[PDB]
């Protein structure tokens, strides 16, 4: 369910598909479906708390420490 | 380099020329050392051991066995004098010269 | 390296620019051994072969005269201090806490029965853990201390850290050699 | 008394990274050894039924293909007899185009047969003497075993059916259309003048329809686009230059030298000015197509733009020396308008799209001019590649049969014939040149032994019916490929031959390495170099 | 994986090939050594000895090889000598 | 041995092959004895440097300067030794033929050969394969090599050097002022990865200095572009910068980010630029020499007098 | 979302990773079936030799 | 083997030799093949990839996801080219291609493990492409009628399979309409640089549009921008190739004064000559400028200052669309402006497109250029509706060039396999078992089909096998009813020329991995 192809080959002779094949990850089906909308949720859960009158702000601080508080969905993104 | 390098990578090997160079040249080496011992003028050698013992000798076995040598050649008449000495008790320098001269002048 | 390191000309000049960083002796037989020859050694060497032997005659009458017990024995918890805490100084002592009961104790103690006849100059002790310890707990069994000058060496307690009941006569004896105290001539087989 | 020493003398003075093998068994065997491993890699290759090999080279770039020379230059051949062999192989293909997997096997097996004479007793000496009287043998033989000849090179069926046999070998699967292909190219080229030049075959890959979509163009096609707003033209009036579309300008050093508002204000008007008269001189003259081998000016484009005049910019000069010959036309160095004689024509000059690729194509309508492009469509680079290297055999070939028109021949039978002939020769010959001449003649069998091993059936059957049938007295006999069971035929009457220079060559270049090879006894090889390669081949 | 990281395979004309020039090294060792007007050969073992001889069982006995052909050429002359004692160069060749 | 004399537009940094560093370095580098030994070299002392912006203007002072790092700074021989020189790339093939004819002629050198002074900095950091970037006091000049020879097809030459630096430095005018803008050009002057944020806190843009033809990453990309697509992969991984003037800056990131940018997402771009031996150029030329392929590439003394200014053009014309 | 210490193939993944592998093991031996099949050395990683068919 | 004190080849040498090199090149495709299997057809799948940069790439196109692929294999880089080859040469088929050569690689597989001759193999692959293609050309509909309402009818439904695989496909047919608008704009050479395609991030895919004219986005304005006006109803239009600016008059100009006046003299000599060439340009009647090159902000100011438009910085492209829609030429010199060379639209705009400020030039009824206008909600989004839109123009190109037509759903794939197993029951024996190995494999298309949306491939092939025996062309995978259906009159069409050049790439493919033998690297120089 990772690591792309892992077979090596049924002679024993290596296979070498993909270049560095062995540093690369791969999700396919419905793990990858199930991990979109698990990081989807997480966004959106993020951000629900920042909606209407009564929503609260976020404190966004960048590379170099600036702080910059905000109810802004495009900004906080 | 040769046949038994094909199998045996790491193997030293001298054929013909070479070998019988190597064989003459380290007889030639012995009989070098030895030149001096035969005699009443013949000068004594000292030889300290790896422990700094020492030895004065001008016998050709005990210079042998003493002097720091690691060749096969020397091997061969090192034990060709040790064998003079176990059944003579003299005859060793003599034994050494007289083989690397054959040597000599069969080269 | 830009070309890979082999035997070639160009990796060694820059090496050398700065890159590319680049029956032994009568000494040690025993006195079974030195019997076992006898006439192979010259007479030369048979004049220090005369003081090595005395050598090893008088090693040997020492540890005739450390081999006190080389018997298991038992003692009540009442003498234990005695015993144990108050052993021979420098003497190793091995303490095995059991109950009859335990099976994997008398087994223990059978194992122990052969070192102590092994081994006669460690001092070898069994007890009763209920007996030597006020209430010690049941499944704590069997309990083997290895003790020096009175201090505690070793601690080899459980039913399942002692090794099994497939525990020969062996790897116990390693077990107890761990901490230097029998000082077998093996290692650890099973 | 553990270790061996180095033998006083050269063995001490050696360098440390250098070798030293002297001796039969030393240095003859092994590069007979090596010369063997090089024979049996490109063996697999050789005839209709060999098969392509994928060799990636150093700068990871993949060549698919059964062209030995091609396979040989881009494996890093190390081993020095190797090198040498591979020489001469590559000295066949520049001297007649085909032929470098027969000089291989041929050198090959003469070699291994010369390590079997060593073997019995026979000096290298003899071996080369014996070597040499049979390659004079087969030189003295091979003319009169010539069967056909051209007859005619300004015809397209004699000459397709002469160039199926090269580029049979590559690509197989397709030889009829490949060889209607390079013989209209071919035929294009080649005036009444008896030279012909193999360069003036240009051949264009471009990709996505099949090599069956393949064409030939008589004219020129360039994977260019135009650089002003025509695109087409009926009638071509090229004007070539070599220097830019652009005003010229000094050699050593301009400078603007403004003393007055007024040369200011018409410095810029006066150089537009300059520019749409040398332009509409350029248009004036007749010319629709102008086609500049350096770079274009804006203001020199718009006013080609103005004047309805098509801009090529070729930046090779190779390129615009090329449309030179095609077109009929001079390249001048100065932006003059060109007079009558040094201008080209062209029944067509048109911006067109041959699949993804844009491409500006000179048309001629008649069948000739001096040079002529085959389009190669096709699904892949790689497969576009081994075509294009069958239309260089192609093309070589039909230089060839220019230079000499006889033919032998092939599938094996010339190499039977000879064998035969150079054994009867060798059995007439007393004294110890007679081995080597019987093995110089058994060395022949390799090819067809080769050709049926490809093929996929038994060598020695294949071989000991060829033997049958030459003693009957069929020299024009060879295999058949078109047999699961071994099986012959006439070679000649099916139209399958070789060509004489191609054999003369292969057979002069396979002994003169195989000899060369031979008379080498000792090899003082030198600690490799990182150096940053030989300086001259860059 | 499915073979061990260690485990090789070769197999076709390249073992054949393999096999045979390994016993043809072996025999190339001591064809020299066959006759009345052989040579001897002074052999180094790592005991630091020398073993001087041309019988074909000694030189094959001190020689050490890694390549399974020649191992079985080795064991064909130990195999002679234990037999019959004689022939250990004729056999290898 | 081998004098590798590495002119280098600095200074004459000349020695033997196998030295790791140069024995004769003149501009810029005993008396009450009895002889002339200090009034010859006083009057080199003050003779001007012929090679400006890496050209030489002056041929009869730069023959007067080799022949007095010849005799008296190396006190040798040149009949017996051959000589690398070096040549700043795109160097007309006239000074060439003139110093070919200067060392085969007057100082009668057995064998001489003249290295690009890109290809030598490349080689004293141990590779053979790569592009490049020498800025110094009045030149920028982008090398590609491959294989160890500088293709002379792809040689971008653009003119950013510590003067056209210093320039807009400046103007942000009096000799020593404008030293003082040099002097802080000479100090720590970080590269910036995006003048944004670091302008925020307190050559690439042609627009920034005033010209209008292309950075030095352009430079780059377009001469690793106008090479092989399969050799494309160890030019952009090899890059390797020298000069003084892009080492005072210490550009490496903003170069690799933007060439990154512009190269396809394939290639991997790492460049090597830490060295600073201050020697670079004759280390480079000493391994040269120090080969068994200089022997090779040497135009010998024989091949000079039967080819002349041919044979110091290599022929290929 | 599992959280378990090692790895997971699941589906054609692992089947055809089990062919594989019984491929493997089947043409390690298919060479030696019949009277025209071969023997095949093995070396035990000391210079122990396997001759077997 | 043996040790060899001096090697052939380079230390490094790989070499795979035989009949397991030949496998393990079968398996390599049939691993690039599964890497796009899922893209295939309506119920198809987009594949996310990610480079060194982190940059995210989203596409059902076979091609592109190949591409990005760092294929290294030498056998399976062929799939990958032959992607390429298709989406050169026809622009749809880049996942079916490598699907069927694939496909015919592991059908052969078993014959190839078994010792048969590569040579056979190839041949019979031969044989059966050109069956196959003779086929399709022969059962290809082409209406004969040369009618233009059938003609776009015909385009649309082509466009509409085209774009029945994408992210648009619920706006598809949207979309196509579009597409054939564009399409039939163009004037002779179909040139896609001739067709704009704008990326404007915000608002919904049917909030695209397809402007009848050009569209490009504002230019880095100067100072006065905003004084000029944004909507001309009439206007004439100046197309340059000029820099407006006071700039030195060249570069190689050195002025030499030595007084005063003329100093001066030559200080109102730059202005004049600057305030000329925007004196010519304005009495051009041009009230929009637009200039390749910049148009400083003296020029911007005197424009506004006569009510004139300016765009500087102009794109190439963007000009030549300008020039083809508007109807005038490119000048690189202000002396000769006349209404020749002007252009002319109906209406001109700067307006808002979602953040953006983008020029309109509309209302040219002469035009032979269109502009996509692309909305969506991220630059990926807007990556994969190009890409679709790409597919669905080159796919109407080739069918206006040649309107020739099949049915899809696989109808045409099982149709070639009934012919070619016929074809093969008449044949000796040996080419018999190959050609019905091609057969079988032209069969993975519709499988793939019933695969991806979610069926019994087997039954639904099943179903096919009988209906295309028992009399029946067009039959092929209805996906929404999962079952089969005549495709043709359910207008799944298909340019013939796409499934030819399929069957034809993908056959050489499988030649050419068959053929080769041994596979040989030589080890990395410049390892690093
Ligand atoms: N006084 C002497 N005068 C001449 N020759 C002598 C005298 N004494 C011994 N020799 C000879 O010198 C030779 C070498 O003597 P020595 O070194 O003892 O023998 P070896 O070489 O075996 O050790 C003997 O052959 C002996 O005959
Ligand atoms: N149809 C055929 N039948 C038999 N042999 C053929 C046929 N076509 C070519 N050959 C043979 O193949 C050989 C040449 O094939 P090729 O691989 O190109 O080798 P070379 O590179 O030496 O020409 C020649 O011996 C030629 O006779
Ligand atoms: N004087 C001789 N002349 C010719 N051949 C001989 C002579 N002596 C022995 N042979 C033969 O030559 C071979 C010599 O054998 P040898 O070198 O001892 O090796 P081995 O006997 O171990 O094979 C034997 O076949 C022997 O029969
Ligand atoms: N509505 C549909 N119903 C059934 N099959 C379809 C439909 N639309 C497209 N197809 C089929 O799907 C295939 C298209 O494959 P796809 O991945 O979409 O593009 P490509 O042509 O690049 O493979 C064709 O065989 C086509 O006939
Ligand atoms: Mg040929
Ligand atoms: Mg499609």
């Amino acid at each position: 369910a990772s690591m792309g192809t892992l077979a090596f080959d049924e002679y024993g002779r290596p296979f070498l598909i993909i270049k560095d094949q062995d540093r690369k990850s791969r999700l396919m089906g419905l793990e990858a479906l199930k991990s979109h909308i698990m990081a989807a949720k997480a966004v959106a859960n993020t951000m629900r708390t920042s909606l209407g009158p009564n929503g609260l702000d976020k404190m966004m601080v960048d590379k170099d420490g600036d702080v910059t508080v905000t109810n802004d969905g495009a900004t906080i993104l | 380099m040769a046949a038994v390098k094909t199998l045996n990578p790491k193997a030293e090997v001298a054929r013909a020329q070479a070998a019988l160079a190597v064989n003459i040249s380290a007889a030639r080496g012995l009989q070098d050392v030895l030149r001096t011992n035969l005699g009443p003028k013949g000068t004594m050698k000292m030889l300290v051991s790896g422990a700094g013992d020492i030895k004065l000798t001008k016998d050709g076995n005990v210079l042998l066995h003493e002097m720091q040598i690691q060749h096969p050649t020397a091997s061969l008449i090192a034990k060709v004098a040790t064998a003079q000495d176990d059944i003579t008790g003299d005859g060793t320098t003599s034994n050494v010269l007289i083989i690397g001269e054959l040597l000599k002048q069969a080269d | 390296m830009q070309d890979p390191n082999a035997d070639t000309e160009w990796n060694d000049i820059l090496r050398k620019k700065g890159i590319l960083p680049p029956v032994k002796t009568y000494e040690d037989m025993t006195l079974e051994e030195l019997e076992d020859h006898e006439d192979e050694f010259n007479e030369e060497d048979e004049r220090a072969i005369e003081m090595y032997r005395r050598r090893r005659l008088a090693e040997w009458k020492a540890t005739k005269l450390k081999n006190k017990f080389g018997e298991v024995l038992e003692i009540s918890g009442k003498d234990y201090v005695q015993e144990v805490t108050k052993a021979g100084e420098g003497l190793w002592v091995i303490l095995h806490l059991y109950k009859q009961g335990i099976p994997l104790c008398a087994l223990i103690n059978q194992h122990l029965s052969g070192l102590a006849r092994k081994f006669p100059d460690v001092k070898f002790i069994k007890a009763i853990s209920t007996t030597c310890i006020p209430n010690y707990p049941d499944r704590n069994l069997p309990t083997i201390f290895v003790y020096l000058e009175g201090d505690i060496k070793a601690q080899f307690i459980g039913p399942l850290v002692f090794g099994g009941m497939n525990l020969t006569r062996d790897e116990l004896e390693w077990k107890l050699s761990e901490s230097g105290a029998i000082m077998t001539d093996l290692e650890e087989n099973p | 008394a553990l270790h061996v020493p180095k033998a006083p003398g050269f063995a001490q003075m050696l360098k440390e990274g250098a070798k030293h093998f002297s001796g039969l068994e030393e240095a003859v065997y092994r590069n007979i050894q090596a010369c063997k491993e090089l024979a049996q890699t490109t063996r697999t290759a050789y005839g209709p039924n060999g098969m392509n090999k994928m060799v990636i080279n150093h700068l990871e770039k993949l060549f698919v293909t059964n062209d030995a020379a091609t396979i040989l230059r881009e494996l890093e051949v190390q081993h020095p007899a190797a090198k040498m062999i591979v020489m001469a192989s590559h000295m066949q293909e520049q001297e007649v185009g085909d032929g470098t997997n027969f000089v291989l096997v041929f050198a090959g097996a003469l070699l291994e047969l010369a390590e079997e004479l060593l073997r019995i007793g026979l000096s290298v000496s003899e071996v080369i003497e014996g070597y040499e009287i049979a390659c004079r043998k087969a030189h003295e033989i091979l003319p009169n075993l010539v069967c056909c000849s051209a007859k005619n090179l300004r015809d397209i069926d004699e000459v397709s059916s002469l160039l199926r046999t090269s580029i049979m070998s590559k690509q197989y699967g397709n030889e009829v259309f490949l060889a209607k292909l390079i013989a209209q190219a071919c035929v294009s080229i080649f005036p009444d003048s008896g030279h012909f030049n193999v360069d003036n075959i240009r051949v264009c890959k471009i990709l996505g329809s099949g090599i069956s979509s393949s064409s030939v163009l008589h004219g020129m096609v360039f994977k260019k686009e135009t650089e002003g707003d025509v695109t087409s033209v009926k009638d071509a009036k090229i004007a070539v230059y070599s220097c830019p579309f652009d005003g010229m300008i000094t050699e050593t050093k301009g400078t603007v030298l403004i003393k007055t508002a007024e040369e200011l204000m018409n410095f810029s008007k006066g150089e537009e000015n300059l520019m749409d008269a040398q332009v509409k001189a350029i248009a004036d003259t007749g010319a629709n197509v102008v086609v500049t081998g350096g770079k274009v000016a804006d203001m020199a484009l718009h006013y080609a733009n103005k004047y309805n005049i098509m801009l090529v910019r070729l930046n090779s000069k190779w390129d615009l020396r090329r449309l030179c010959k095609t077109v009929g036309a001079t390249a001048l160095p100065r932006l003059t308008p060109p007079v009558l004689e040094e201008m080209g024509h062209c029944d067509s000059v048109y911006l067109s799209e041959v699949g993804d690729t844009q491409v500006v194509v000179f048309k001629h309508e008649k069948e000739d001019g001096a040079i002529s492009t085959i389009v190669l469509r096709g699904s892949t680079d790689n497969l576009m590649d081994d075509i294009e290297r069958a239309v260089d055999d192609g093309v070589n070939t039909f230089k060839v049969l220019t230079r000499d028109k006889r033919l032998v021949p092939g599938g094996g039978a010339t190499e039977i014939e000879l064998a035969k002939q150079i054994t009867s020769y060798g059995e007439t010959c007393p004294g110890l040149e007679q081995y080597a001449i019987k093995k110089f003649a058994e060395a022949f069998e390799a090819i067809p032994r080769a050709l049926a091993e490809n093929s996929g059936v038994k060598a020695n059957e294949v071989i000991s019916k060829l033997y049958a049938v030459h003693q009957e007295g069929n020299k024009n006999v060879g295999l058949d490929i078109e047999a699961e069971v071994p099986a012959v035929k006439d070679m000649l009457e099916a139209g399958i031959l070789d060509t004489y220079l191609g054999k003369y060559w292969a057979i002069k270049l396979a002994t003169n390495a195989a000899v060369t090879v031979l008379r080498v006894d000792q090899i003082i090889m030198a600690k490799p170099a990182g150096g940053p390669k030989p300086p001259s081949g860059k | 994986l499915v073979l061990s990281q260690n485990t090789k395979r070769e197999s076709g004309r390249k073992v054949q090939s393999g096999n045979i020039n390994a016993a043809k090294t072996i025999a190339d060792i001591i064809r020299t050594c066959l006759g009345p007007k052989s040579m001897m050969k002074m052999l180094l073992d790592p005991m630091g000895g020398i073993v001087m001889t041309n019988d074909g069982n000694a030189i094959l006995r001190e020689i050490q090889v890694q390549h399974p052909a020649a191992k079985s050429m080795i064991e064909i002359s130990r195999t002679q000598d234990e037999e019959v004692g004689d022939g250990t160069t004729s056999v290898i060749i | 041995a081998a004098l590798v004399i590495d002119n280098g537009s600095g200074m004459c940094k000349a020695g033997f092959a196998g030295d790791d560093a140069p024995r004769a370095v003149f501009p810029s580098i005993k008396d009450s004895y009895v002889g002339d030994e200090a009034q010859s070299k006083r009057g080199i002392l003050t003779l001007k440097y012929p090679i400006e912006h890496g050209i030489v203007t002056n041929w009869d002072d730069m023959e007067k300067i080799w022949h007095h790092t010849f005799y008296n700074e190396l006190r040798v021989a040149p009949e017996e030794h051959p000589v690398l020189l070096t040549e700043a790339p795109l160097n007309p093939k006239a000074n060439r033929e003139k110093m070919t004819q200067i060392m085969f002629e007057t100082f009668n050198t057995p064998a001489m050969y003249v290295a690009i002074q890109a290809v030598l900095s490349l080689y004293a950091s141990g590779r053979t394969t790569g592009i490049v970037m020498d800025s110094g006091d009045g030149v920028t000049h982008t090398v590609p090599i491959y294989e160890g020879y500088a293709l002379p097809h792809a040689i971008l030459r653009l003119d950013l050097a510590g003067r056209d630096l210093t320039d807009y430095l400046m103007k942000i005018t009096t000799t020593a002022e404008r030293e003082i803008v040099r002097d802080i050009k000479e100090k720590l002057c970080y590269v910036a990865l995006d003048f944004e944020q670091e302008m925020a806190t307190a050559l690439f843009q042609p627009s920034f200095l005033g010209m209008e033809s292309c950075g030095i990453h352009e430079t780059t990309f377009n001469s690793i572009m106008k090479c092989d697509v399969d050799i494309r992969k160890d030019l952009y991984a090899n890059t390797v910068l020298s000069g003084g003037t892009t080492m005072y800056p210490g550009i490496a990131d903003r170069m690799q980010k933007e060439i990154t940018a512009l190269a396809p997402s394939t290639m991997k771009i790492k460049i090597i630029a830490p060295p600073e031996r201050k020697y670079s150029v004759w280390i480079g030329g000493s391994i040269l020499a120090s080969l068994s392929t200089f022997q090779q590439m040497w135009i010998s003394k024989q091949e000079y007098d039967e080819s002349g200014p041919s044979i110091v053009h290599r022929k290929c014309f | 979302p599992l959280s378990v210490f090692g790895d997971r193939s699941t589906g054609e993944t692992i089947r055809s990773q089990n062919v594989m592998a019984a491929a493997s093991i089947a043409n390690i031996v298919k060479s030696s079936l019949g009277p025209v099949g071969l023997d095949k050395m093995l070396v035990d990683d000391i210079g122990d030799v396997t001759i077997t068919n | 083997m043996m040790p060899t004190p001096v090697i052939l080849l380079k230390e490094g040498t790989d070499s795979s030799q035989g009949i397991p090199q030949l496998v393990s090149n079968i398996s390599a495709c049939q691993v690039i093949a599964e890497a796009v299997r899922t893209t295939l057809g309506p119920r198809g799948m987009d594949k996310l990839i990610v480079d060194g940069r982190g940059k995210a790439t989203i596409s059902n196109d076979g091609a592109t996801i190949l591409k990005l692929l760092d294929v290294v294999h030498p056998a399976a880089k062929t799939l990958v080219d032959i992607a390429k080859s298709q989406d050169a040469e026809v622009g749809d088929g880049t996942t079916s291609v490598t699907l069927l050569a694939a496909e015919f690689l592991k059908q052969v597989k078993p014959y190839v493990e078994e010792g048969l001759h590569p040579q056979i193999i190839i041949r019979a692959f031969r044989t059966a492409t050109q069956l196959a293609v003779n086929k399709i050309k022969e059962i290809a509909v082409t209406v004969k009628k040369a009618d233009k309402v059938e003609q776009r009818k015909l385009l649309e439904k082509c466009a509409m399979t085209a774009l029945s695989s994408k992210l648009i496909s619920q706006q598809k047919a949207f979309f196509a309409k579009m597409v054939v608008d564009a399409v039939m704009m163009l004037d002779d050479l179909l040139q896609l640089k001739m067709i704009g395609i704008k990326k404007v991030q915000g608002g919904a895919l049917e909030d695209s549009q397809l402007v009848a004219g050009v569209a490009f986005k504002k230019t880095f304005s100067y100072a006065g921008f905003e004084m000029q006006p944004k909507k001309y109803h009439n206007p004439k239009i100046a197309l340059l190739n000029v820099e407006l600016e006071l700039k030195a008059e060249k570069d190689n100009a050195e002025i030499r004064v030595h007084t005063v006046e003329d100093y001066q003299a030559i200080v109102d000599a730059e202005w004049n000559i600057l305030y000329d060439k925007l004196e010519k340009i304005h009495h051009s009647g041009a009230k929009v400028v637009l200039s390749k090159l910049p148009i400083g902000d003296v020029a911007t100011q005197y424009f506004a200052d006569r009510d004139m438009f300016c765009a500087g910085r102009v794109p190439e492209e963007d000009l030549k669309r300008t020039m083809m829609a508007c109807g005038g030429s490119i000048q690189t010199s202000v002396n000769a402006l006349s209404a020749d060379v002007l252009g002319r639209c109906q209406v001109f705009e700067e307006t808002q497109i979602g953040g953006e400020r983008y020029n309109f030039f509309t209302g040219c009824p002469k035009a032979k250029t269109c502009t996509f206008i692309l909305r969506g909600g991220a630059e990926q989004f807007m990556e994969e509706t190009e890409r679709s839109l790409h597919d669905a123009i080159m796919i109407v190109r080739r069918a206006i060039k040649n309107d020739s037509v099949v049915a899809g759903g696989g109808a045409i794939e099982m149709e070639l396999s009934k012919y070619l197993r016929d074809y093969s029951r008449t044949i000796p024996g040996k080419q018999q078992l190959l050609i019905g190995a091609y057969a079988k494999a032209l069969e993975i298309i519709p499988r793939q089909l019933c695969d991806n949306a979610g069926f019994d491939a087997t039954n639904i092939l099943n179903k096919l096998r009988a209906r295309h025996a028992q009399g029946g062309t067009w039959y092929g995978v209805d996906i929404n009813n999962e079952d089969i259906a005549d495709n043709f009159e359910a207008f799944v069409w298909e340019p013939a020329m796409v499934r030819i050049n399929a069957l034809t790439a993908a056959s050489e493919a499988a030649c050419l991995i068959v053929s080769v033998d041994e596979t040989i690297k030589n080890p990395r120089s410049t390892v690093d």
